[PDB]
RNA sequence: GCACCUCGAUGUCGGCUCGUCGCAUCCUGGGGCUGUAGUCGGUCCCAAGGGUUGGGCUGUUCGCCCAUUAAAGCGGCACGCGAGCUGGGUUCAGAACGUCGUGAGACAGUUCGGUCCCUAUCCGUCGCGGGCGUUGGAAAUUUGAGAGGAGCUGUCCUUAGUACGAGAGGACCGGGAUGGACUUACCGCUGGUGUACCAGUUGUUCUGCCAAGGGCAUUGCUGGGUAGCUAUGUAGGGAAGGGAUAAACGCUGAAAGCAUCUAAGUGUGAAGCCCACCUCAAGAUGAGAUUUCCCAUUUCUUUAAGAAAGUAAGACCCCUGAGAGAUGAUCAGGUAGAUAGGUUGGAAGUGGAAGGCUAGUGAUAGUUGGAGCGGACCAAUACUAAUCGGUCGAGGACUUAAC
RNA sequence: CUCGUUAAGGAACUCGGCAAAAUGACCCCGUAACUUCGGGAGAAGGGGUGCUGACUUCGGUCAGCCGCAGUGAAUAGGCCC
């Protein structure tokens, strides 16, 4: 363990804001069509967080037209360059599963300042 | 499936061979001389490692 | 040519310059010291006798004191000989260090596999089953022995047995990273066996 | 992955709502399907009026599985449903309209026509 | 971590019983497999015993057995020790100083009907 | 066709699982002829290395159909394989239809239903140990006589809209990119599982009651999940070459002033053959090689490759174990000590403990406080257990030659 | 052998959905062809269900609270042509 996170140690990020699974979020992503570069943006409720190190990941749950989508990212790519925190979420669980079966209405999630 | 032959009084010794028993490491107590096995408790004194432990 | 030992520590993750992950495997490899040369004249071929890992003292014994004594190290736990390698260029006390590889640098890597056990022929030799219903009573098993006409079944006829453990090698890897003060290679993809176990890295034979 | 028999709903304009996968074009004993790959299918489920009437063997592609797709930085992507767009053997939409959001996977395989009606493209 | 041949309820039931018996005792005689098993238990136990605050008491007291008593006491009454005040005033402050290693086990004999081999937990 | 063989018993077809062999070759490789312009083809010769698909209908082989593919080869092996599976079909006892028979009953006509036993002795096949040998006793590193695995193939881009051809159409020979099926490892990522991990919740019973908990109800049920084992996940592979050849094609050349690949001489030439790549291997009784370590008591049968005794180098018994494992073996250690338990910090994981306070008529909420708990994972630390001991193990033959 | 869970697909399995999985309690709404007029009928298809307070004409209804889930366990029709 210590030999792989002093390897590791040197490539990862300072800039990223604490958030919790429940939250909603909104990633500055980086996308590349033929040469040109140019950002994306994805808002949506972080609904997973699974962790330990350069391995860490989230995902975010989004409804684009009427169908539901769902985007992991690792925490530390330099191919993300902005992760706002825009709201907070009132959550009793880790992993919000639950929600992937629901639309509307009954997929609310309060409020909650901090 | 059932045996096709009987078998002879060699092979059957021949087989049993390997099938017998063995007294492994035995020493002799530090405290009473008798014999005991080795980690153990000796059964004749009761002391083990130069002290009385089956005793109050 | 180039070859070292080393030690397996584990896998991780990293990113490159464009900003691609990529999974890696770290080895790492204190210096390896030469300890026998051999030639035509002598043994009637050409190779090199290297050691790894330092040993405590209590558990050696005399001869391989006097084997690693006209090489002035301490006595070694790994002792493999390295074959097609230019002679020359190469004397008993010299220390082989990981910077004998840089980035790039195409690579063999060997190991022995983890060890199983006693495992069946569907797991062992990838078979397939039969039914699960329809009246079946054929699980989990190896399939018919073979015809009748010769009175005997042939040989590669393939059973359950102990799995594992042996020794496989893996050809065109990439070094993605050197680091001499920590001693330290990082290989790009899996490699064969456990954690501690022995492991050597030569440049690749298919070039 | 999609394979013999499962069912796929249409993202197009063509007249058909249900289609079931005959085969996996492109190999010997190839299983599997998945975000750009191109299909035989049978129209299930046809709308009242439309170019396209059921009981048709017709060509599909693949946008938006379930078990998505994986990209070169690390990250991943998956939907809510399994979709597919009829096509016109040179790759154009037999429809004038997509519905939904697409993969971009669909510009490397090269079915221009389709990353343009898209509403979203992600 | 060692199955004793049981199912995952009646294990833990053995060895709540297996500890809670040399609380009281503090000497047994017992299998091979069982006593290390029991080592291992019964420490966790002396450190809560050591920890001594009420969160640590209700620890304890899913794993201590009740209705079981542990007496050498009578000034005039009958006054019953609980075996769990026992680990909480007696032998806690006992190992106060000592770090872990509250016990040690010697091996013995077979048992005549079994030939499995027997062994002695104790304390101190 | 015959009736040698088996009647004190040799169990039928398709399917399943597991294959192996022949070549009269289905694809891929190499060629000669064409009524071969190119692109596609016809036919004959050499070639068995590898490859040769999923459904619908019938008990069904056979067959027809659908959608693909480089291709969807034909035979042998008790028409391979029931002490390995199935029992749909044929061929027991019940019942019915057409039909024959006065009848009892009958039909390679049909219909619905209908019992498949076996604890492996020997040889054989896959794995794993003990004994002795290899001529003093030991610890390691190895050469390779032999042997096994592997061996498939598509599409695009460029050469080039070039050669060819009225047009339509469209190459050889080279170079580059990316796939399908198959296979060797591995758990960082995406997921699965995770019965001594965390949480929520129903019924009833116990810890005297309240609060807080234990037992049982499939782990009572529900939501997550560490290590380990894993594919549908991730990395790699069948790369380029050399040698001798098959069909075929020569160069030089006479018998036979010419001609002629052949007799004397001299070449080219295939996915095939021997190497090249991977793994096993000196029980290869032809038992191979290199480096290092250790060096002499007592009586005589008679002096002899004699017996017996204590030892050296080294090894083992016995104990703590796991990266190993059915057992035994292998590997890490035994106080010259981090081998396993415990302790002290940490981590993954869960998601806000108990006891108080505050706001509510209450159910509950907020706060002290990312709290409490935490199997297997990571560091340190001799606190408990690896104590004390015993057993085995050399003294090196003879002949010839050179030094 | 007897049990528990399983990504994506969902009868592609086999003589045949065999074996499993799914439905299952109570209250309310609704319910076709056909018919010997009794039936078909639990046809099909949908909704409610915990806890606290207030009112309760009576049977219930309103206000509030908590969880992924309220016949929170065990027991109990799959249906159609
Ligand atoms: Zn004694």
């Amino acid at each position: 363990n210590p030999l792989i996170q002093e390897l590791t140690q040197e490539q990862l990020r300072t800039d990223i804001p604490a958030f919790r699974p429940g939250d909603t979020v909104r990633v500055h992503a980086k996308v590349v069509e033929g040469t040109r570069e140019r950002i994306q943006l994805f808002e949506g409720v972080v609904i997973k967080r699974r962790g330990a190190g350069i391995s860490e990941t989230y995902t975010v749950r989004k409804v684009s037209n009427g169908v539901g989508v769902e985007r992991t990212f690792p925490l530390h790519t330099p191919r993300v360059a902005q992760i706002e925190v825009v709201r907070y979420g009132k959550v009793r669980r880790a992993k919000l599963y639950y929600l992937r079966a629901l639309h509307g209405k009954a997929a609310r999630i309060k409020e909650i300042r901090r | 499936a059932v045996p096709a032959r009987r078998t002879s009084k060699a092979k059957k010794a021949k087989r049993r061979t390997h099938y017998k028993l063995t007294i492994k490491g035995l020493n002799a107590c530090s405290n009473c001389g008798e014999m005991k096995k080795s980690h153990h408790v000796c059964p004749a004194c009761g002391h083990y490692d130069g002290k009385d432990v089956m005793s109050k | 040519t180039k070859g070292i030992l080393g030690k397996k520590v584990g896998m991780t993750q990293i990113f490159t310059e464009s900003g691609e992950l990529i999974p890696v495997t770290v080895v790492e490899a204190t210096p390896n010291v030469v300890l026998q040369v051999k030639t035509v004249e002598t043994d009637g071929y050409e190779a090199i006798q290297v050691g790894y890992q330092d040993k405590r003292e209590v558990l050696s014994n005399k001869p391989a004191k006097g084997h690693v004594a006209k090489a002035n190290t301490a006595p070694k736990r790994f002792i493999k000989e390295f074959k097609n390698v230019e002679l020359g260029e190469y004397e008993v006390g010299k220390e082989i260090k990981v910077d004998v590889f840089q980035a790039g640098d195409v690579v063999d890597v060997t190991g022995t596999t983890k060890g199983k056990g006693f495992q069946g022929a569907i797991k062992r030799h990838g078979q397939s089953r039969g039914p699960m219903s329809h009246g079946s009573r054929y699980h989990r098993r190896p399939g018919s022995m073979g015809p009748v006409a010769p009175n005997r079944v042939f040989k590669n006829k393939r059973l359950a047995g102990r799995m594992g453990g042996d020794r496989v090698t893996i050809q065109n890897l990439e070094v993605v990273k050197v680091d001499v003060e920590r001693n330290v290679i990082l290989i790009k993809g899996n490699i064969p066996g456990a954690k501690k176990s022995l492991i050597t890295i030569k440049s690749a034979v298919k070039a | 992955m999609i394979q013999q028999e499962s069912r796929l709903r249409v993202a197009d304009n063509s007249g058909a709502r249900e289609i079931l996968t005959i085969k996996v074009l492109g190999g010997s004993g190839r299983k599997t399907a998945n975000i750009g790959d191109v299909i035989v299918a049978t129209v299930k489920q046809a709308t009242p009026g439309g170019v396209v009437k059921k009981g048709e063997v017709v060509k599909a592609v693949i946008v938006r599985t379930k078990s998505g797709a994986r990209r070169a930085d690390g990250s991943y992507i998956k939907f809510d449903e399994n979709a597919a767009v009829i096509i016109r053997d040179d790759k154009s939409p037999r429809g004038t309209r997509i519905f939904g959001p697409v993969a971009r996977e669909l510009r490397e395989n090269n079915f221009m026509k389709i990353v343009s009606l898209a509403p979203e493209v992600l | 971590y060692r199955k004793l041949g049981r199912t995952s309820s009646q294990r833990k039931a053995m060895l709540r019983d297996i500890t809670t018996d040399l609380i009281i005792n503090e000497r047994i005689v017992t299998t091979e497999a069982r006593a290390k098993e029991v080592r291992s238990t019964v420490e966790k136990m002396i450190t809560l015993g050591k920890r001594g605050d009420l969160h640590a008491r209700r620890q304890a007291a899913t794993f201590v057995r009740n209705e079981v008593a542990s007496v050498r006491e009578e000034d005039e009454s009958i006054v019953v020790e609980s075996a769990l005040q026992k680990l909480f005033n007696d032998l806690g402050p006992r190992f106060a100083e000592r770090q872990g290693g509250y016990t040690r086990i010697l091996k013995t004999e077979p048992r005549r009907g079994d030939a499995a081999p027997m062994v002695v937990i104790e304390f101190v």
